């Protein structure tokens, strides 16, 4: 099982990680029966 | 799961994955009925020494 928690945030600081507390609800569980091991970032591109 | 008590309306604000609720004693207090969807509360049928 797959479980991903979640917590959106309306913030205003610039760089870092603001310094709080927010507790995450839990977002959707998946039955994937996999093995993980490794993980990957996926970004956007901008082009003009 | 299965138990006795009064099922009356409550006023306890469940969080959408939320489903039941439990006491210190792990007893449930609070139970979410399928099919509607509500929030039961579930209160324990009254009692006590003669
Ligand atoms: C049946 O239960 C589902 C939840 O599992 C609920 O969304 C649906 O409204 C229920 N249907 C009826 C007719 O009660």
């Amino acid at each position: 099982y797959f479980k991903i928690y979640s917590k959106h945030t309306p913030i205003n600081l610039v760089r870092d990680l603001p310094q709080g507390f927010s507790a995450l609800e839990p977002l959707v569980d998946l039955p994937i029966g996999i093995n993980i091991t490794r993980f990957q970032t996926l970004l956007a591109l901008h082009r003009s | 799961l299965t138990g006795t008590g009064v099922l009356t309306e409550s006023n306890k604000k469940f969080l959408p994955f939320q489903q039941f609720g439990r006491d210190i004693a792990d007893t449930t207090d609070a139970v979410r009925d399928p099919q509607t969807l509500e929030i039961l509360d579930i209160t324990p049928c009254s009692f006590g020494g003669v």
